[PDB]
């Protein structure tokens, strides 16, 4: 009595991290009278556009089809035939590397979490946008000389091929960049092959 | 007798939990009938009338057999894993919808 | 026959209160079989469709510190283990009523049914909101000292511990208890800590 609680959460933690890659440490509450473990909360969540809408779903429903054989469980293999169906291949080595970025059975389990934590890298759709909508004056279209003359100088100077590269694809209206579009050409919704 | 006369047995019970199963205190449920189908017996009862009176009899128990506990939609009170009230309709000769 | 569809609901079966008296005394509850779905049924509901295009992201967004079985699940060992982290004491009195809502196999289709019972649970808005809401004649707030002569007489005297407690407790906005938001701060919209 006072333990038909306690007891019966053991089966918890088998489907989940607790074996499968034990990071994220849980911490039980209780001791023998019950009422005290309400100092146990996860408080506080969303910081920005965190699971980035356009980007983060379209995958898990899409399990059903890198689990080939359909045991939840991707081998080296389910991977290796799915690339065949998309377009483009990479090497094993290329794909062992990625797996090995994972600590082992990439099933269900550890795919979706090794998803879930990765939010670093790009910057968010809204900040990119606005670099050059903070930019003009009054609201026409930003000269391109001035992107020019700031890439190549005023800050981490890139190269001089670097930089022309990146320039031609361009939608230059009339010696001004259209700035949102090419932003878009930067981020959106579009290149694939490249996982997972 | 349970497979002919139609009897499941759920023990607690539906769709928000709780009880009983009434027990009974040192009375078993087993033994006391034998004591009385004797005292049949001896009145003078034969075997299918013996037979054809504890059939009136649980034709009276399955108009209720309100186990474990009171209802939601009436008022009323049914028998669980379904069977139900038709099962005294069969045992009587007239309709079970009535 | 009608045995077999309550077998799948008594795992379904489970959802709502007969026992209900867990730590106070046991009450005349609700009950049973396939027919008695539709005074189950009362006010306070709201029902949606299967498919979510976006709306509903955030589960595939939270899951991540939240798990049981990652193919889709929670079961019934679950409650007793996540909650302690995330609100109210359980006690063995009222475990199954504490797991009410939740005893049985939720899969997504039974998730939306965990969703339309946050709309339903224990007589939401429709009665917990307007049972106070309905006192005053306009834009009433409930008048306090009349709350605390009704408290003292009306049919079944209370006692001076809970009295206490409920007025260093009292969000009184001037002159009478706003009752209104000391029930619907548990929802409105404008915050982010406990409660999930």
């Amino acid at each position: 009595m006072g333990d038909e609680e306690k007891k019966e959460k053991k089966k918890k933690s088998k489907k989940k991290s607790e074996e499968e890659g034990g990071d994220a440490a849980p911490a039980p509450p209780p001791p023998k009278p019950p009422s005290q473990k309400r100092r146990a909360q996860r408080s506080g969540s969303n910081v920005f556009a965190m699971f980035t809408q356009h980007q983060v779903q379209e995958f898990k429903e899409a399990f059903q089809l890198i689990d080939q054989d359909k045991d939840g469980f991707i081998s080296k293999n389910d991977i290796r035939a799915t690339f065949d169906s998309l377009g483009r291949l990479c090497t094993e080595q290329e794909l062992d590397s990625m797996v090995a970025e994972a600590p082992g059975p990439i099933n269900f389990t550890m795919f979706l979490t090794i998803f879930g934590d990765r939010i670093a890298g790009t910057d968010e759709e809204d900040v990119i946008v606005n670099a050059f909508n903070l930019f003009d004056e009054g609201e026409g279209k930003c000269k391109e000389e001035t992107l020019k003359r700031s890439l190549t100088t005023w800050g981490e100077k890139f190269s001089q091929d670097e930089v022309e590269e990146a320039l031609s694809e361009a939608p230059i209206d009339g010696n001004g960049l259209i700035d949102i579009k090419k932003f878009a050409q930067i981020l959106t919704k579009g290149a694939e092959e490249e996982g997972a | 007798l349970k497979a002919d006369l139609l009897l499941s047995d759920d023990i607690y019970d539906y769709h928000f939990v709780s009880q009983g199963k009434i027990e009974i205190p040192g009375v078993d449920d087993a033994e006391e009938l034998r004591l009385t189908d004797t005292a049949f017996d001896i009145l003078g009862f034969s075997h299918e009338y013996k037979t054809d009176v504890y059939k009136i009899t649980a034709s009276c128990m399955h108009l209720g057999e309100m186990k474990f506990k009171q209802r939601p939609r009436e008022e009323q009170a049914e028998a669980d894993g379904t069977e139900e009230g038709e099962r005294v309709a069969h045992l009587l000769g007239v309709n079970a919808a009535d």
